[PDB]
């Protein structure tokens, strides 16, 4: 379970403690706590703390668990070896197993899409061969432009060089690789200067340092209205200067590039790659971006609705030419109501946008149960971020393993004997105390329909082979889409009937997904009855079984459902048709 | 009084008829025909066999052109399906409908919370009971007197089905109410399907027993409690 | 043009807001807290034009809709990646997009931005101008589930389990008892009485509508119809985003309590002050979700005993008799609890015990199953009812009505002779 | 697992059948429970 | 005392889950013959097809050539023929090799004049194109290990005297006997017809000489696998197959299985081109690594505990070096667990490399794990209609048959919360309640009759026929499949006959699925009321109220057949006899006329009629 | 069946008692996240 | 189509208001709710013909 | 069946005088029942 500004440890603390390492001093815990090898991790001191306490927790509590081995308030003991107890013990391991997994997944998954709590990803002793491996799993993965890729390449390297002198002594191990970056040696190896003079003159133009406006310029870099989209809210340094500066230190995009294979192929392009998981693992800082930049807002993630703030005349062509048009009192009335919700737009344009933020912002306040946060809902960017299923695939998945530890209380934990006695001493009886067998299920309510006599005949024989014309698999698609369509409002009606307007909403939906059924039989059948100019030839008896007369015109006058009066478990009203009309009146 | 016993002997009534129903809808056969086809088909909706007519008058009508052809097929199996069907249908209107009691416990919903697609024989329940050989379709349906017999030695179900098992005021607990078959076994005999009679009055005195050493242990302590505070 | 660009940011493993706050998209719980674009509809006013949720099943069926579908989505993110290596490989800028281009015409994700079809210009110019086809189509956020949503076959089942459905049919059918107790109790009170006495009250006052000369001219230009008439929605006064961020993401607070406190618990981790991961977490967790049921469970013990006065009151022992009690003018009590079923059902052996007497059997009240005794019966009571005559076994309490006279003449008794209405002459 | 063929075998009658796994609400075990299964369940129903 | 109240209902749970266990003894060992005749049917069928297309003569193993560049190793020309690998020697347990195959198939043309025709200009027709091509043709990668006689010879008893067990078993116990003869008639009739074109019998004298040590079934190492430009495939080993079970080391080599869809459609595995490489051996590297890389003693290999995190990253270049896989991730995630040295253990990270959290086959990686949960269900509902299948079958056409089953049959297949039980011995109160079992028969029971089975057949003449048949018998669509020549002319019944076998393997594959659909409900709602009589209505001391019932309801609709079948005596009014009326006169007193009331006062029904005491003239029957 | 409620409660309580942890800052860098 | 509804009047104060038409109540054949004009405090029209 | 019990009568009035065609002892049944069923047929609550 993760939510917007989760810590979700990348540690397996119990195989540790379960070896029997255990950590109490706090220097020692920090060399317990990072990765020796080709990838050394830095956790924000939030989660530092929150880790260590992480840690007290961990080994006190095996230690208590080492000392009971050396319920609830009314859920006993059985003895152990028993069938229940042990099934118990096992689904209560298999929901802790597989919660580590859903645990660490979302430690290693916070940790990569660059969140807060971790600020820093290292790649210390980190092989050439471990650069193209995380690089053809983080950036060759993730990206989609080849070009792109390698308009990065020499970005980042511009920015980093550009603030060489903000990054502490640690962050320093990047400056050799980026020093020794090769150029202009040959096609195929690595690209030549006037591409990295390029991204370091528009860096040296735009002030940019970090990766909120790394991604925003790599959006709008290449678009020739660079001018308007990337114009900052503190307009940048002119072209007259910054161009000296780079003749100084010795614009038109580069589009000379060797292959983007070249980059992760190259024995010379290597400390030109460190600086490219560099700007992503490091350099990646959270920052909101579109304060600075009013324009590429609207471009790279969409526009407001309000920003953007003859109507009768649009409608009137909508509508077409076969409504007559709209009056001259109609045409200004429209006109009057759009000009309105445009002003009313121009008002609430900035402040539905500031409120949303606070909205959000106070859950996020509140050590308080999460009601309206999300995985990925900060108040700034972060264009690496995981989407919102690649969590909650395992968010479901945790979410079923803790029903299922729910589940295993009563396996290993008993009620009081003469108490489960008295239990007994009612016997459970199909005439009275059970639970009646009809249940307001989808596969019931599909079951309805297709117990109809009708709408088995329209799937089974009426319309057409599916498997002879493509045309067939579409309508075919449809009648089993607006069945099922009938069906699922069915079923939210049987299961919310009690609530005296979710039910009539419901009710609704089910009376609109049953109209488009009975329309769609009403033509799907008389075009089944149609299909008899095969059989109106001189073939003119054809002694016993014709499939209209009688095979398809003996099953009689049809009952569409929008008026079928059925009940709440999909059954016809037993109330009469008075009670059931008002039952079923409008939410209006 | 007795209004449970009462329910019991309708619920009782109900499925005696509805297995009944099974057993006749299974000593027959149904048959399918909207086109030239004749589809014979099972109590469990095996196809039978698939025939054309004698005269074939539908061949300047098939020509082979195949469409045609598959179309009346699964017009006519689904014909003699429904037929099946509307049979498990109707032997459960009239059940409902001549049951004095489950009529008094008025209810629509006795109508509707049965039908073909829930009633004992099921289509996807076939096999085991059609391709079962002598004993285990004896033992199924529960005789086995006759499974004894045989073990003293297509859907065949017809093998082991004759009219007197088709008579409900006969046959046994088990079939009888299957949705409690495995617990009403205890009771099911094994020489004679009849009702186990030492193995119910045992386990009722068994029972009573238990409950009566339960009775006067409250006895006691209430009339503990009576001499302490009064 | 535009699903071009969304489908190319559909290929990218990046977020298609970047996660980052966005006012007219919502993160719906049913998407699974995904950005879905509603803005704020101001022809209603300040109302986000959202699917506004009413009932965490919907939360359900979403969440096993998700889980369905998510062996598709595997697949469509299969074939994303190679699609990617394709739009990779591209060097040339108009290709690398017309892939996509043809990609996105083949996968069918311009039918998706739902567009509306209602020629009535009200409800026109109602979407058509905050969420207009150049708003949605323009600004249309895809997920990754949209796509397999088109294709996948059809769902039959619901994210429902046997404890599950098992209390959510104790819940609804104990609720719709308790309504019903309620209702028989305001009878058993009067008030029912009271509210149907004031009506003709009430009755001594209305005139008579004056309906027009051409009556149906009169409701024609009363619906607004003929020509010239044409109405828009009456402008009502426009909350702020503040109002319908609170009207919409709390109905989905209520969402299934399951996945609420479990989120909910687990969120209430990382930021208290003995903040646990792992076994020791979720062991909390789901021992928070035991405890709220447990307790829920009460409370709903309590407004049962509440609403319908349950439980003794004062002493047991007290020293008139251990069931001394007050019954309060219009106020629910146990023992009236106890006897409007002892009054009904006094020893029933079923509901039909006193079916006896014919014209105690023919009353259509309560229903008319018990009247319906053959499957005939039901089967012509609803083919009547599909064609809509008058179901024939609703006929069989014969109500003749009231008397166009009668409702005249008490007309012009409580209202003293309709002296407004009588011809001058 | 690799690691853990043996640490895997745990005590489970080896079925298909639900019925070797009869117990009462005390999880004991007096027919075919295992040697230490009825040794639980002489403690624990003596216990009680 | 206990052990006496537990013995009649213990007693009898013993003898059920003995004789259930009896059962599955007789099936395990009769399902093995028609897996048997399968087998050597399903060989004869291949070397049948072997003498029409074009096979791969040529599988060749290589290693995995240096996928980085040096300095000044241009895109001239890295792929030189000198650095190539004819072949291989050897495939360490945790290694990685690329294999490629000899396939002059019209499809691989089709691939290689469209990847020779245009190079860097790649246009978007050009890829839509490619990829279809791509898609009508599979390989299949399969790394088996040989066996001597002798593992085979102790297979062969392992197999006899099950036999002899269950024949000893069947020979006490008749019913036994009748249960043999219906699982064989059973697996008879449910066997997947191959009446195939058969091929050239095995001549007496032109005997392939294979008894000293044949091939053998292990693992396979891709599934589908797309043709390519180099003809290659980059499989890695999973260090444990898809069974738990690690592989040891033995001697083994690849078979590629050459799959034209464009000849082979429903991918039988009779119609396909299949190979035989150099035969290598495989083994276990990592005792020997931590060996030669730390110069620790030849017994105590198991010495060697943490792992110093200054070396081990040099630990795993070595390991790369001396020729495994090691991933940066793999050494990430057991770099999370450190010492109190800071050193990363042995018996976390070895776990981590020997395991499935992040490096396996393409093979098991494409089948989704939503899938790895129903590869229960798919596997053992294969199992019956493929017959006593080995491990070989199973594996071979495991992609397919989930991914049908996963496209057709979804919700059958599909995990159903209401329908699972996800605990054996706890469900017994857990799962199935005494209340709420009736609903869930008909819950599973409603689920199968909405859902239906796909079914084919051909009686191979020309025409075949596959059908959508629900569980109620009718179908859905059927098609009629005449793809043989316009020469075909079928008979009016025979045409019905193609269809007569395909209606009857859709019921029958129909009848399998919903038996597996609805199987653990069934079994452990028996349980629940197998041994929860002690709580139900019929059980403890109310089953002699059930009993009588049922006999009293048997002589009542004995009476419906004498009185016509109209509602009897509802008060007892139709009985001649007073012994026989068994309703009283249940009122306070019987001569007093006040004390009849049903309630405190003396109630009257529409318009007034005294309702307690029912004169037979208010009282009509109409 | 009263004390089993008592502890219930108890345990809830101890649930959502949730006393608040300290949170610190850190200052930001244009460039790195410090 | 009115509420009952209390307006400060001494005449329309005199009618409490009434909570809704129960949701799923059974009336009878000529009492409804009143809470439409088809579904009026006493039905009118006779089931006759 | 439709309860339309005062067509049943004009038609029984109409027939006792269109002596032609005759009765059948059936059409009395079914008249007879009619109006038993709906003498049956019982009025409303401010009737009863």
């Amino acid at each position: 379970i993760t939510t917007r500004g989760q810590f979700n440890p990348v540690h397996d603390f119990t195989y540790a403690m379960e070896r029997g390492v255990r950590a109490r001093d706090e220097k020692t815990f920090e060399k317990l706590i990072t990765n020796p090898g080709p990838l050394r991790i830095a956790y924000s001191p939030d989660y530092l703390d929150w880790l260590y306490r992480c840690y007290k927790a961990k080994g006190k509590y095996m230690d208590a668990r080492a000392a009971a081995e050396k319920p609830p308030p009314g859920m006993f003991l059985r003895p152990p070896n028993s069938f229940r107890r042990l099934s118990g013990e096992m689904k209560r391991k298999h929901a802790q197993e597989t919660l580590d997994e859903v645990s660490k997944a979302q430690g290693m998954l916070d940790l990569f899409e660059r969140q807060p709590q971790f600020p820093a990803i290292h790649i210390d002793r980190c092989t050439r061969f471990h650069l193209v491996e995380l690089f053809k799993e983080m950036v060759l993965e993730r990206s989609l432009e080849a070009v792109a890729i390698w308009d990065k390449a020499l970005l980042y390297r511009a920015i980093l060089s550009e603030r060489k002198a903000s990054y502490p002594a640690s962050f320093r191990y990047i400056f050799k690789a980026v020093e020794d970056t090769v150029f202009a040696h040959s096609s195929v190896n690595c690209p030549s200067l006037e591409a990295y003079y390029y991204f370091l003159y528009l860096v040296k133009k735009y002030y940019i340092d970090n990766a909120v406006e790394a991604h925003v310029v790599l959006r709008c870099h290449r678009e020739p209205n660079a001018t308007d989209l990337l114009f900052s809210n503190p307009p940048p340094k002119d072209e007259v200067d910054v161009r000296n500066a780079i003749e100084a230190l010795q614009f038109a995009p580069p589009s000379s590039y060797p292959p983007i294979e070249a980059l992760w192929r190259c024995e010379e392009n290597v400390p030109l790659l460190e600086i490219l998981l560099f700007g992503e693992f490091n350099l990646i800082v959270s920052e909101n971006p579109f304060v600075k930049f009013p324009t590429a807002h609207a471009f790279l993630t969409r526009p407001y609705s309000t920003e953007s703030s003859s109507l009768a005349n649009v409608i009137a062509e909508k509508r077409g030419h076969l409504l007559p048009s709209f009056p001259m009192n109609v045409a200004s009335a429209i006109d009057g109501r759009a000009q309105e919700l445009r002003r009313l737009q121009q008002k609430h344009h900035r402040d539905d946008t500031v409120s949303f933020q606070t909205l959000l912002r106070s859950t996020h306040v509140d050590d308080n149960p999460s009601t309206f946060s999300s995985y990925s809902d900060w108040s700034y960017f972060n264009p690496r971020a995981v989407r919102a299923e690649e969590r909650d695939r395992l968010t479901r998945k945790g979410i079923d393993a803790l029903k299922e530890y729910d589940s295993a209380t009563e396996d290993i934990y008993r009620r009081s004997f003469e108490d489960a006695q008295a239990s007994n001493f009612q016997r459970v009886t199909e005439a009275w105390n059970t639970f009646p067998p009809y249940l307001p299920t989808l596969p019931h309510f599909v079951s309805i329909i297709k117990k109809d006599s009708h709408i088995s005949f329209l799937l089974h024989v009426g319309l057409p082979e599916r498997c002879s014309s493509a045309e067939a698999a579409a309508k075919h698609k449809e009648f089993e889409r607006r069945i099922y369509q009938l069906a699922r409002a069915l079923y939210h009606t049987a299961l919310e009937f009690h609530k005296e307007t979710v039910r009539r909403v419901n009710r609704q939906k089910v009376n609109v997904a049953a109209s488009l059924l009975d329309n769609f039989f009403e033509q799907e059948w008389v075009a089944m009855l149609r299909e008899s100019e095969s059989l109106e030839n001189s073939l003119e008896q054809g002694a016993w079984p014709d499939k209209k007369t009688d095979m398809a015109r003996r099953l009689g006058r049809y009952i569409p459902f929008a008026r079928r009066s059925l009940d709440e478990n999909g059954f016809p009203t037993d109330a009469r048709a008075d009670d059931y009309a008002r039952w079923m009146e409008a939410p209006a | 009084s007795f209004r449970y016993t009462n329910g019991l002997v309708g619920a009782l009534k109900h499925r005696m008829m509805l297995e009944s129903s099974h057993r006749e809808l299974v000593r027959r056969r149904f048959t399918g025909h909207c086109r030239g086809v004749e589809v014979v088909c099972s109590g469990y909706g095996t196809v039978l066999a698939v025939r054309l007519v004698d005269k074939t008058v539908w061949e300047p009508f098939y020509r082979l052109d195949f469409e045609r052809i598959a179309e009346s097929i699964k017009a006519a199996l689904w014909d003699a399906t429904r037929k099946i069907r509307s049979a498990k249908e109707a032997a459960l209107n009239r059940s409902l409908s001549h049951n004095q009691q489950l009529r008094a416990q008025a209810h629509l919903e006795h109508w509707y919370d049965e039908d073909a697609n829930t009633l004992q024989p099921l289509a996807f329940e076939a096999l085991k009971h059609e391709a079962a050989t002598p004993w285990m379709q004896f033992v199924q349906f529960g005789k086995y007197k006759h499974a004894a017999a045989v073990m003293h030695s297509e859907g065949p179900c017809v093998t082991a089905l004759d009219e007197k098992d088709v008579d409900p005021t006969s046959i046994p607990i088990g079939s009888v109410h299957p949705l409690f078959l495995p617990a009403l076994i205890q009771f099911e005999s094994r020489v004679d399907n009849s009702l186990n009679d030492d193995a119910i009055r045992q386990e009722q005195r068994r029972e009573m027993s238990r409950d009566e050493q339960l009775f006067w242990e409250r006895v006691e302590l209430i009339r503990k409690g009576q001499v302490a505070t009064i | 043009d535009w699903a071009t660009q969304m489908q190319r940011e559909l290929f990218g493993e990046t977020d298609p807001l970047g996660g980052q706050a966005h006012k007219d998209y919502y993160r719906d719980p049913a998407r699974g807290y995904s950005p879905q674009y509603a803005p704020r509809n101001f022809a209603e006013g300040g109302a986000i034009s959202y699917h506004h949720a009413q009932s965490p099943m919907e939360y359900a069926e979403a969440t096993h809709r998700r889980s369905w579908l998510d062996h598709d989505v595997a697949r469509m993110e299969a074939a994303f990646q190679e699609q990617r290596a394709l739009l990779r490989g591209m060097e040339s800028a108009t290709e690398r997009d017309e892939l996509a281009r043809r990609y996105a015409a083949e996968h069918h994700v311009a039918d998706i931005v739902v567009e509306n079809q209602s020629l009535l210009p009200s409800t026109q110019v109602h979407h058509s101008t905050s969420t207009s086809g150049s708003a949605l189509r323009q600004q249309a956020v895809v997920d990754r589930f949209q796509i397999a949503d088109q294709q996948s076959p059809l769902a039959t089942s619901d994210g429902m389990g046997r404890e599950e459905l098992a209390h959510t049919y104790r819940m609804r059918s104990e609720t719709v008892h308790n309504d019903w107790i309620e209702e028989n109790l305001r009878i058993v009170h009067g008030l029912r009485e009271k509210e149907k006495y004031d009506f003709t009250v009430l009755q001594r006052a209305t005139r008579i509508p004056f309906q027009g000369y051409d009556m149906d001219r009169f409701l024609a230009q009363q619906k607004g119809t003929p020509y010239g008439a044409q109405s828009l929605p009456p402008n009502t006064a426009s909350s702020t985003m503040e109002e319908a961020q609170r009207t919409l993401r709390d109905p989905t607070a209520t969402v299934p309590s399951f996945e609420a406190i479990s989120q909910k618990a687990f969120a209430r981790n990382t930021v208290r002050d003995h903040p646990t991961t792992g076994e020791e977490l979720t062991q909390e967790v789901v021992d928070t979700i035991r405890t709220s049921r447990e307790a829920s469970e009460w409370q709903r013990e309590q407004e049962r005993a509440q609403r319908f006065g349950l439980g003794r009151q004062g002493a047991l022992v007290q020293d008139g008799g251990p069931d001394k009690r007050t019954l309060k003018k219009h106020v629910n009590d146990e023992r009236i609890m106890d006897a409007m079923f002892f009054r009904s059902d006094a020893y029933r052996k079923t509901q039909t015990d006193e079916h006896w007497n014919p014209y105690m059997r023919q009353d259509t009240t309560h229903g008319v199953a018990h009247l319906l005794n053959n499957k005939f019966d039901i089967a012509r009571r609803e083919d009547r009812l599909s064609k809509g005559e008058q179901d024939l076994t609703e006929r069989s309490v014969m109500h003749f009505g009231v008397p166009i006279q009668q409702t005249i003449d008490e007309f012009v008794f409580r209202h003293r002779n309709a002296r407004g209405e009588r011809p001058l002459d | 697992s690799s690691a853990s063929l043996s640490l895997s075998s745990l005590p489970s009658p080896s079925s298909t059948s639900p019925f070797a796994t009869v117990e009462d609400y005390m999880g004991t075990n007096m027919v075919f429970g295992s040697p230490e299964h009825v040794k639980d369940s002489a403690a624990v129903w003596a216990s009680y | 005392m206990v052990y006496a109240v537990q013995r009649p209902l213990l007693f009898s749970a013993a003898n059920l889950a003995k004789a259930e266990d009896l059962i599955r003894g007789v099936v395990k060992n009769v399902a093995r013959p028609f897996g048997e005749r399968r087998r050597a049917k399903l060989k004869q069928l291949r070397a049948n097809h072997r003498r029409l297309a074009t096979p791969v003569q040529g599988v060749v193993v290589s290693a995995v050539v240096s996928d980085l560049l040096e300095s000044g190793a241009d895109v001239s020309e890295a792929k030189k023929a000198e650095k190539m690998q004819e072949s291989v020697t050897f495939w360490p347990l945790g290694a990685r090799r690329v294999v490629s195959y000899d396939w002059p198939t019209p499809h691989f043309d089709a691939l290689k004049r469209r990847v020779a025709a245009a190079g860097s200009a790649v246009t978007a027709q050009s890829t839509k194109e490619i990829q279809e091509i791509k898609r009508n043709a599979f390989v299949e990668v399969s790394l088996w290990r040989r066996v001597t006689a002798e593992e085979t010879k102790q297979r062969r008893d392992a197999v006899e005297e099950e036999t002899r067990r269950v024949a000893d078993v069947v020979r006490t116990i008749p019913p036994l006997a009748q249960v043999q003869q219906y699982a064989t008639s059973l697996y008879q009739r449910i066997e997947d017809a191959a009446p195939f074109p058969a091929a050239t019998d095995n001549n007496a004298k032109s005997e392939q000489e294979d008894d000293e040590s044949s091939w053998e079934f292990v693992v396979m190492l891709d599934d589908r696998v797309v043709l390519n430009a180099n003809q290659a495939a980059e499989l890695y080993l999973p260090y444990t197959d898809a069974s738990g079970v690690p592989i040891p080391q033995g001697e083994c080599r690849v078979r590629v299985r050459g799959f034209d869809v464009d000849v082979n459609p429903t991918l039988n595995p009779a119609f396909c081109s299949e190979a035989f490489s150099t035969p290598f051996q495989v083994f276990d590297a990592i005792p020997q690594l931590v060996q030669q890389f730390f110069g620790t003693a030849k017994p105590s290999v198991a010495e060697v505990s943490d792992i110093p995190s200054s070396k081990f990253i040099q630990f795993c270049a070595f390991l790369r070096e001396a020729g495994l896989d090691v991933p940066v991730q793999c050494e990430f995630e057991a770099g999370q667990v450190l010492n109190a040295e800071g050193d990363v253990f042995m018996e976390y990270f070895l776990n981590l490399l020997r395991s499935d959290r992040f490096h396996r086959s393409c093979a098991q990686a494409g089948l989704t794990e939503m899938q790895r949960v129903i590869e229960s269900s798919c596997r053992a509902h294969w199992e019956v209609h493929h017959p006593g299948a080995n491990e070989a079958e199973w594996a071979e056409a495991r992609r397919r048959v989930l991914d049908r089953a996963m496209e057709k049959e979804r919700e059958w297949w599909f995990p159903n919360e209401m329908l699972d039980v996800t605990n054996m011995s706890p469900g017994s109160n857990h799962g199935l309640r005494l209340p709420m079992y009736p609903a869930t028969v008909r819950y599973g029971r409603e689920l199968c009759t909405l859902l239906a089975a796909e079914g084919q057949f051909d009686n191979n003449s020309g025409l075949s026929a596959t059908c959508a048949v629900n569980g109620t018998g009718a179908a859905e669509s059927i098609t009629f499949s005449t793809g043989d020549h316009i020469s075909s002319t079928f008979s009016m019944e025979e045409a019905l006959a193609v269809a007569k076998g395909a209606l009857r393997n859709a019921h029958d594959r129909q009848n399998t699925l919903a038996a597996f659909r609805l199987g653990p409900l069934s079994k452990h709602s028996q349980v629940l009321l197998f041994c929860g009589i002690n709580a139900t209505e019929f059980g403890g001391k109310y089953a002699r109220t059930y009993t009588y019932a049922f006999e009293k309801a048997k002589k009542e609709l004995a009476e419906t057949f004498v009185s016509g079948r109209v509602v009897p005596g509802v008060d007892e009014d139709e009985l001649l006899r007073v012994s026989d009326k068994e309703g009283v006169d249940r009122f306070a007193s019987s001569t007093h006329p006040e004390q009849r009331k049903t309630q405190f006062v003396p109630r009257v029904g529409p318009g007034g009629a005294p309702i307690e005491d029912p004169t037979a003239d208010q009282k009509t029957q109409w | 069946r009263k004390e089993v409620v008592e502890r219930d409660a108890a345990l809830m309580k101890k649930n959502l008692s949730t006393g608040r942890r300290l949170r610190r800052k850190v200052e930001s860098s244009r460039t790195h996240r410090n | 189509a009115s509420v009952s509804q209390p307006l400060s009047v001494n005449f329309q104060s005199s009618v409490t208001v009434a909570a809704p038409a129960a949701d799923l109540f059974r009336t009878k054949v000529h009492e409804g709710t009143g809470t439409s004009g088809k579904d009026p405090y006493l039905r009118t029209l006779p089931n006759q013909e | 069946e439709c309860r339309q019990f005062d067509r049943c009568d004009a038609i029984w009035q109409e027939l006792v005088d269109r002596r032609w065609p005759r009765a059948s002892t059936l059409t009395a049944e079914l008249y007879l029942r009619s109006i038993v069923d709906h003498s049956y047929t019982p009025t409303s609550g401010p009737l009863q």
